[PDB]
């Protein structure tokens, strides 16, 4: 043909996957029965064109899809984890009084939050023709939504970085919320993972929403948001995975670090939430959004996030615990434990001398002093990139063989204990400029 | 950077006079450091004595140094046909030239030919914030 | 036909709009009730022919309106807040012997021709204007208590506890010298245009005339004063020469020193007026009776012009990083520490005089950053945040010339 | 200072002489190291024989290179409206031109202007302390 | 100790001009001994006869070698970019440079680069105690 | 390379016009950096007011600086023979030119000649690709 | 080691621009500890007055010293031949010149050679991990 017979192999089609996976994100939620996939199992999804085909079109799960698709072009893997609809199919009902009836296409409280708007008034090029008196005011609301609690059985051991999930459903955000718990359990290796949710609501009933749970990133949304929630929710949760992914030390704040670009809004004069209770709102690690130009009508506008915290305000049992406020401090903790344990990996079956520390000359081994050497270079060498410049070194890391952290003969040959207090990097949060037009 | 002085982009369209067959605009390449030269104003004032002058009409004139395009007549470039100058300066300036005649031609090696284009007026563009 | 088939599309329609542009100004005044626009909605107006249906035929807020597009060819995006009348409203009532003349829009508002009584007090800015910010706010009426409220709300726009939204307003007082004086507020957030008894034109044009001029020449330069023959001219506005003035040059040295815009005769056939002073009014400060800080109107626009740039310049620092006390900054790392940080205030400041402030006495010591850990009292600092002060100065402009003759 | 020699301060003021638009006074910059070049007495002197001389009425003229103002066109520069030039030197002195006109202008490239002015007087400062 | 010469950090800021997209403010580290070397004051004096001095307008220059950063293109180094130096000193001096252009690239190994900075002017912070 | 300015045959063809004696065509030299020269327009132009351009006759000039040919007599390389020379550059164009006489033959040191030679029109090549 | 400094690959391709012919690519090696130096930038800059900077174009270069092969004739070297070089560091960077030319050739010893490229531009691989 056209000098294309053996070497060279073409395969023109506008659809191609690139990047080799890496800081891997889970979505879960509903979806159509349109679609072929697997009921609560989950899979992995390349491009966007088998995204209708293995979710349907429409449901609540292919939109979060498209929207990390957008917010991540690339650096990130997308997993989805599949789910049916509940039992009682209570879908939504919505009306638009001109009449057109609207249902939404998944059951439950999902379809619940839909807001329509028209852009009348004068705006230059949209004046409408006379009359058209669009009127919205719903007829019923869905109810009923799946708990499905079998996250120990269908993802056992696969550590996921993010976990998104697209529902308000107060009962499986705190089902999420204890399995990610469970996975920093001391008994078992774990899986470091974060999860992000939303609370769309009233300000009185949001903050009854919320808890101690440092493992989760509530997000605020008033009740007159425009935006789907789930949308908004899908987007921060790609933008936080795909900022951070191998620089787990990136605080998602200004317009320059924090912005939904995907996401549009539709300009307002009422800004959502007012600026007391925003202030309120930041107390009490919530995640608030804005707009990037409020100024006054015009055109669409994305959205905008402060205050890249979790929601962890409580100890134990004292309050200020701020070890744990910001996002970014979780990446970093488990980025460090997770280099840390790679690093020690070295010391498997190696020879260890601790009464005779003279090793005689060919031997490969080592004995305790030189492993706290070897140690504290590690961690000075990752200081800028994981640390502080440090607190005091001499206190900070210690290395202890079992024998003398244990009373008499309750030691073992072969078992060591190593403490480390390490203190993240610092960042700037405010200004307070004073101006004085003095003479 | 906006502290930047030179030109961007150069189109010249060629009209010959025999056949009316238009060519352009075509991109052209300077072809050393000197940056084209512009006179705007139409009179010109001879001086006359104590303060008078003497305004009479003239020509709005134009040089313009370019790499020559393998695909065009060299003769285009030297009075057989007319010239569409458009040029584009970094700072945002625009000089629109059209109906222009080259006035003088010069020997020209084959690769870079330097122009003296009159016309009637030559329209500046004046980045925003004028007068 | 010709050129005209599929691609290009024209279009013959004598009235359209140009573009979008900048500067937003806010006209406020009274609707008729032929108009069709909603009552305490504010709206974008893009061009004179469709004012006539919306705001009616006649009313105030029409005619101010129109005057706005007359001065402004460009540079304002103009908005409007029509108003129904009061429910209560007396209408104006004249008599002309040679006819029965009555105003189309009930109130005070019609006595000014050259009688009704009870105005419409809204004080509903709070959520018809929630946070859309205007330079420019245009009352067109002589009701105390409107001004009253609209300074109050201006005031709490510029209130340090919300994040601000500046402005500034420009009211009119037409009587004689005593009323005109005991309308006066110190608070500067409003321009008081003195008008005299015998004015001939009507009183809320002239206020949308100077409002309009004052916003289409600041737009994008907030210190050009409206002043002189030359900058202050209301080219629009179109009186009747007279002989006798509406005011006497003493008259004239009162209103100037309490803090009041005069207009005066071009001519001294038709005249158009100009504006002699531009100065606000901010007679005295909370407590000290002398302060300039605040007379001219350049003042407040300069100030906010500042605060705004000064604000987005900052905005570079938000969560990139702070190596204070701590240590040098490493290799590949993108941070910056407080010296850094004030040098490069140093230098903006520095960068940005001629157009904003004027040379600077001596800048080590107006410009200071200070990190809040430390400004504070012993344990009373807290991480993470910072302090910044700003003594600038204003420019300066030339004044009064004071010339002397003497032949010999 | 002391005893610099050298320009501080250009003030030209642009009016158009169809329009009647007067633009300025603005100030501009220096392109290059080439202080402004005047010429005040109004007459020049032809030699003639025997210690001779002959008087006739001339032009007070100024030679100024200026950087052309982005805001301003460049026609202005050349001929197409008056202008009135002021100037200042560090040493103190100020000369003042008034109602000017640009006889000869030639070619620029839009960036660097050089004025030929012609007037009928130039007044000059001279700094306290004459004769 | 105070008597210390020598550099604490230094940062520059890319600005691309045909995208504009900023880079940094990086931190980088010096290839060998040598300072980085300053020139503030705007203008350029030229000597003349018996004390008098012709002063003229100029730049205020900066020569800064540094090695470059390999996640930034070396394009950047050599004038395809608007840099935004600020170098800091160990006797507490910041040298702040905004708006900044790289005259005369010479040709680099692709370690170690050294930049002609110029702009229009440099700021300098003197640590405490002034005048 | 495609990329290269400069000639890479010339060939020059005697006939005198007395006794018509026909040598060559033979391939001549450079005698240094300077190239070959055109103006292939057949047709002058002159400058008028207002855009006015008075259209007259003229010739396509061509200078050809050669190495003469100890073969050849140094008289015909300076107007006492016709000359047929076709020059082809680097890009692959060539200057075909017949019937030309050198118009103001100039001191010469014996090895290398400047030609200027007139003629009625010259042929043009313009490789493949054009208009 | 991540921390070093040197070349690892350095392929240079022939083409002959008289006959077409393509030799290579074949692997060099650096005569002495000098490493292959490098400038981007396809603009130059001139400094001007009060931080202003002229941009003219300019060539993408590269010096490039390297050990002849012996199968390969030595005018190959010094600008007879097109070049079509690739050098790979040691910590990733890859530079990629295609179709240059050399410009000064220098006398060589029949080993060493010292390349003067010139192209219109040069390809940065930029190890991973940019901006």
């Amino acid at each position: 043909d056209a000098l294309s017979d053996g070497f060279v192999r073409l395969c023109i089609d506008p659809s191609l996957n690139f990047f080799g996976e890496g800081c891997k994100i889970l979505v879960e939620g509903q979806m159509t029965d349109d679609g072929s996939a697997t009921p609560d199992a989950v899979t992995c999804v390349t491009s966007e064109l088998d995204i209708i085909e293995r979710f349907g079109q429409g449901s609540v799960l292919t939109e979060s899809l498209r929207k990390v698709f957008c917010t991540c072009k690339s650096g990130v893997s997308v997993y989805a984890l599949p789910r049916e609809d509940a039992a009682a199919g209570v879908k939504a009902v919505y009306t638009l009084t001109i009449v057109i009836t609207l249902t939404a296409r998944n059951a439950g409280t999902i379809g619940n939050h839909l807001s329509v708007i028209y852009t009348n008034l004068g705006s230059c090029t949209s004046v409408t023709p006379e009359g058209v008196t669009v009127t919205f005011a719903q007829t019923t609301a869905g109810s009923v939504n799946p708990t499905p609690n079998d996250y120990a059985t269908v993802v056992n051991e696969c550590c996921f970085a993010v976990y998104v999930l697209s529902s308000d459903d107060t009962d499986w955000q705190e089902n999420l919320r204890d399995w990610i718990r469970s996975a920093w359990d001391c008994s078992k290796p774990q899986c470091f993972g974060h999860g992000y949710v939303f609370n769309k609501g009233t300000l009185g009933q949001v903050l009854a929403d919320g808890d101690n749970s440092a493992e989760l990133s509530r997000l605020a949304l008033p009740t007159t948001y425009p935006v789907l929630p789930y949308l908004t929710n899908a987007a921060y949760g790609a933008l936080s995975a795909c900022s951070t992914c191998n620089n787990p030390e990136l605080n998602i704040q200004g317009q320059t670090f924090g912005l939904l670009s995907c996401i549009n809004m539709p300009e307002s004069c009422t800004p959502g939430w007012t600026f007391g209770e925003v202030t309120q709102l930041q107390a009490n690690g919530f995640v608030v959004s804005g707009p990037s130009t409020t100024s006054g009508q015009g055109n669409y506008t994305s959205p905008y996030i402060y205050n890249d915290v979790t929601n962890y305000l409580r100890d134990e049992k004292n309050r200020p615990n701020a070890t744990f406020r910001d996002a970014s401090s979780r990446r970093l903790a488990a980025a460090t434990g997770v280099a840390l344990a790679e690093f020690l990996q070295q010391f498997n079956g190696l020879a260890v001398f601790t009464k005779n520390t003279n090793i005689r000359t060919g031997i490969i081994g080592t004995n305790p002093r030189l492993m706290l050497g070897k140690i504290r270079k590690w961690a000075q060498d990752n200081v800028g990139t994981l640390f502080s410049e440090f607190d005091n070194i001499n206190e900070d890391i210690q290395l202890l063989t079992d024998f003398e952290v244990q009373p008499k003969c309750v030691g073992q040959p072969g078992i060591f204990h190593l403490n480390m207090r390490y203190r993240p990097p610092v960042r700037g949060a405010r200004i307070n400029v004073n101006m004085a037009p003095a003479l | 950077c906006n502290k930047q002085n030179g030109v961007k982009n150069i189109l010249i369209t060629f009209t010959d006079c025999d056949t009316q067959e238009v060519i352009g605009p075509i991109s052209h390449e300077q072809p050393d450091d000197t940056l084209p030269t512009y006179k705007n104003c139409a009179w010109t004032n001879t001086a006359l004595t104590n303060g008078y002058v003497q305004r009479s009409a003239s020509n709005a004139t134009m040089t313009l140094p370019v790499v020559r395009d393998l695909r065009v007549p060299l003769a285009f470039y030297q009075g057989c046909a007319q010239v569409d100058v458009q040029v584009e300066k970094f700072d945002g300036t625009v000089m629109t030239l059209t109906e222009g005649a080259v006035v003088e031609p010069e020997e020209s090696d084959g690769r870079s030919v330097t122009m003296n284009i009159v016309a009637s007026e030559i329209d500046e563009l004046l980045p925003p914030g004028s007068l």
